[PDB]
């Protein structure tokens, strides 16, 4: 039973390098098995990238060949992907997985954004129910995330208690800069009942922001 | 390179039903060939290896079979879990190649959308920023058309509409349409309608409100 745990920042430059860690738990990368890269872009293709197996031996797909460099460590029992000459074009969903009796275990994934943009933290905003219109059994309450970069936050309501009738849209790029809102709907002797909190991550600036959805004035 | 014809593209079964996915490799792999499954937003989790052979913890609905240069993916008694993405892989010869993928549907009947507007928060506002947004949720099909006005004149600019996938929960989907102004045009204005308008619906959903209030 492997842990894939893929670290790495996720935010490089064009033409600078690109470089992740896997690191495994629970089994021998020497012991046994394939150890890949697997990139998925946006659109869902998936490429196959590369691997070291088990005895330090590497191939890797022919496409990269160049610029690719997949190496590990014994002591640690960590692999890692160093992928140079980056472009735009290189901004996939970076995946870590085991070869060998089909792909068994898989890392998290991580998403990997190739731009010249600026990180920027994300504005959050609680998006109440319009003015007057009181309810009656349902309501319908929002959160917007405004100007952020680069891909990847994470709308959860108060801690995921109010998981089900919850909507999350994905994500929208205008001008090197993301804006994402969300929205859950529950009873009434829920809400302004219950602390409500939208609850953002950002980890590319660490802005783990909370905002309360309280009534208009 | 060996190309991994998948087919078909995308489907809509309804639940309990079965599912044929047949992946067509380039050549020949001698069975090296594994079906994976993401699952929304996540990652992968390996369904069956070696063509044939289901993965553990993997239940028995799931079943593949193939020879040669034609291999295929089957489950049977389909669940809500199921209607995700399934890509198949090859690893017989290098480099390795993924296939297509395949897109999974549970077919619905038409729902009519729940709108809902929502003025600028007073936060954005003294912010600078002001938008006007607007969500559409759990209807089917996908298709929606949603439309601004402001004072009666419909707006085409600062709009920006985003549409989740398909909610395996109740097969439904939503759509959140978006109106970014700046506060000092925001406070030039008295009202603000959204109109969705469905093949569910022969007349429009109309929410709007008055910054007045």
């Amino acid at each position: 039973d492997v842990q894939l745990q893929e670290s790495g920042p996720s935010l490089v430059k064009p033409s600078q390098s690109l470089s992740l860690t896997c690191t495994v738990t629970g089994y021998s990368i020497t012991s046994d098995f394939a150890w890949n890269w697997i990139r998925q872009f946006p659109g869902n293709k998936l490429e196959w990238m590369g691997y070291i197996s088990y005895s330090g031996n590497t191939r890797y797909n022919p496409s990269l060949k160049s610029r690719i460099s997949i190496t590990r460590d014994t002591s640690s029992n960590q692999f890692f992907l160093q992928l140079n000459s980056v472009t735009p074009e290189d901004t996939a969903t970076y995946y870590c997985a085991t070869a060998g009796r089909g792909f068994p275990y898989w890392g998290q994934g991580t998403l990997v954004t190739v731009s010249a943009a600026k990180t920027t933290p994300p504005s959050v905003y609680p998006l109440a129910p319009g003015c007057g219109d009181t309810t009656g059994s349902s309501v319908t309450l929002g959160c917007l995330v405004k100007g952020y970069f680069p891909e990847s936050v994470t709308v959860t309501w108060n801690s995921g208690s109010l998981s089900s009738s919850v909507h999350t849209f994905p994500a929208l790029l205008q001008s090197d800069l993301y804006t994402m809102s969300s929205s859950v709907t529950v009873p009434s002797s829920t809400w302004p009942s219950e602390t409500v909190t939208c609850s953002v991550a950002h980890p590319a600036s660490s802005t783990t922001v909370d905002k309360k959805l309280e009534p208009r004035a | 390179d060996i190309l991994m014809t998948q087919s078909p593209s995308s489907m809509s079964v309804s639940l309990g039903d079965t599912v044929s996915i047949t992946c067509h490799a380039s050549q020949d792999i001698i069975s090296n060939i594994g079906w994976l499954q993401q699952k929304p937003g996540k990652s992968f989790a390996g369904l069956i290896y070696h063509g044939t052979n289901l993965s553990d913890g993997v239940p028995s609905r799931f079943s593949g079979s193939g020879s040669g240069a034609d291999y295929s993916l089957t489950i049977s008694s389909l669940e809500s879990e199921d209607f995700a993405d399934y890509y198949c892989v090859q690893y017989a010869q290098f480099p390795w190649t993924f296939g297509g993928g395949t897109k999974l549907e549970i077919a619905r009947a038409d729902a009519a959308p729940t709108v809902s507007i929502f003025p600028p928060s007073s936060e954005q506002l003294t912010s600078g920023g002001a938008s006007v947004v607007c969500f559409l949720n759990n209807f089917y099909p996908k298709d929606i058309n949603v439309k601004w006005k402001i004072d009666g004149s419909e707006r085409q600019n600062g709009v920006l509409n985003s549409w989740t996938d398909q909610d395996s929960k109740d097969s439904t989907y939503s759509m959140s349409s978006t109106l970014t102004l700046t506060k000092d045009e925001y406070e030039r204005h008295n009202s603000y309608t959204c109109e969705a308008t469905h093949k569910t619906s022969t007349s429009p959903i109309v929410k709007s409100f008055n910054r007045n209030e």
